[PDB]
């Protein structure tokens, strides 16, 4: 019972923290907080709490398959999003490398490309041995 | 015997000032004196107000995608002029002008920021980023309600600092790096305070007791800018560089002198590089160092010496030396234009 209650409380908290961001979506914090990366990270957290139900259930072919494929993904989404956000913060932190003009800035579009590549590596790695 | 005047679009209201640069001594700043000439018949029951305002504006390339800009007024002062200690210039102007001349004087609090403009980009159109000051004289029935464009005169004024008269200590640095017998690096400059356009000479002395070999020596001059009003990262950028292929063999010493000079000709593509205050879109040199003894951009300058020793993947051994880059106090006020 207790893991299920913990997961329900966590999913309620995640719902609140995502509805707030969807509701405002204009304040400077949300804008400068990497909206796409934040949404990907929150989706990963959302998927993280569902896996307790697949673990607590009775073993089965489809259930074991879901466990295997989703366990790595739940961590991979969150940590890839955090890695991309940290890379953006680091690139802003120092400035002016040994080159003219503005320091390189990761664009909102490129963040999705890097995050999805890092996720897809784990996806294919899981699928091969699945 | 040469003052600056500006008139409102109608021509009824005129503003006279004696200077455009006001020097900061860290303790107390030159007061802003001025005279205003009005037309009593033009204004039935209105008043003439003067104001002094300091403005800070900042934006960056990554924040433009998100649509964010930052603005704030650091200091605002208001005086009432038409219905009234006179300095010599104000008395002489009132004597030269008629009875409708009335003075105003402003005292800028100390420890306020200087005038700084960040280099614009190719497609920047409007007002630049940085911190600036302006005086604005207008006619209105009340201060808090409305300011018409026709009854308003605006002038830009620069608050500036100049090089200290007493030189400081010689800048020197030393480092020791022992790997998994040490490598010992020493660097020094000739003087602490440099003037714009003057060369910087750095003397390096490396002793290598290790079995390693230094391949390259990289020397650079770098600028740091602190935007410290909102929660904003510091801007850092190299403004001069020199890479030398000098090898320091194991069990050997080495000593050399290098000369560098930062200037704007090769640094014109660096968007966001700090520059001295501008009245207009004219050219100004690199920004001068700030003497603190805040609230806006703070400029600093350093020299960096790096050794690239790899053997074996390459490791770096580096030192830094701060310095000051300023203008000497001139006998004549700067023109704020291209003279020839």
């Amino acid at each position: 019972v207790v893991p299920v209650f913990v997961a329900i409380l966590g999913i309620i908290a995640t719902t609140f923290v995502i509805v707030t961001f969807v509701r405002y979506n204009d304040t400077p914090i949300v804008r400068a907080s990497g909206r796409e990366l934040s949404y990907v990270l929150l989706t990963g957290i959302f998927l993280c709490y569902s896996i307790t139900f697949l673990m607590i259930a009775a073993p089965d072919t489809i259930i074991c398959s879901f466990r295997r494929v989703f366990l790595g993904l739940g961590m991979c989404f969150s940590y890839a999003a955090l890695l991309t956000k940290t890379n953006r913060i680091h690139r802003i932190f120092e400035q002016g490398k040994k080159s003219v003009t503005a320091p390189k800035f990761i664009s909102p579009a490129s963040q999705l490309v890097i995050t999805f590549s890092l996720i897809s590596v784990q996806l294919l790695g899981v699928f091969v041995w699945f | 015997t040469r003052v600056f005047k500006k008139a409102s679009p109608n021509g009824k209201l005129t503003v006279y000032l004696g200077k455009r640069d006001f020097v900061d001594h860290i303790d107390l700043v030159d007061p802003v004196d001025g005279v205003v000439l009005v037309d009593p018949e033009y204004l039935k029951e209105r008043r003439v107000y003067v104001t002094l305002t300091c403005a800070f504006r900042y934006g960056r390339e990554d924040l433009d995608v998100l649509g964010l800009t930052f603005r704030k007024d650091l200091f605002v002062a208001n005086v009432q002029s038409f219905p009234p200690p006179l300095t010599r210039l104000q008395e002489r102007l009132i004597k030269k002008l008629g009875e409708h001349a009335y003075p105003f004087t402003f005292e800028i609090p100390p420890n306020l920021p200087c005038s700084v403009t960040l280099q614009p980009g190719p497609e920047d159109t409007g007002k630049a980023c940085g911190v600036d000051y302006e005086v604005k004289a207008f006619c209105a029935e009340n201060l808090e309600e409305k300011i018409h464009k026709r009854n308003s005169v605006r002038l830009v004024i620069e608050k500036v600092q100049y090089a200290p008269e007493r030189p400081g200590p010689q800048p020197t640095a030393e480092t020791t790096r022992q790997f998994l017998k040490p490598l010992h690096l020493e660097a020094s400059l000739d003087k602490e305070i440099y003037y714009h356009g003057e060369p910087i000479s750095v003397n390096v002395h490396v002793t290598n007791n290790t079995n390693k070999t230094v391949k390259k020596i990289k020397i650079s001059v770098r600028q740091y800018a602190d935007i410290c009003l909102f929660n904003t990262a510091q801007y850092k950028c190299p403004v001069a560089m020199e890479e030398a292929d000098d090898t320091v063999a194991p069990s050997s010493t080495f000593c050399k002198v290098y000369t560098l000079t930062p200037f704007l000709a090769n640094n014109r593509e660096k968007r966001g590089l700090a520059l001295d205050g501008k009245l207009k879109h004219e050219d100004t040199n690199l920004a001068s160092s700030t003497l603190l003894r805040i609230l806006g951009i703070i400029v600093s300058y350093k020299v960096k010496v790096k050794l690239v020793v790899s053997r074996g993947a390459s490791s770096d051994v580096a030192v830094e030396l701060p310095f000051t880059l300023m203008h000497p106090k001139p006998k004549e006020e700067p023109p704020h234009r291209e003279v020839p």
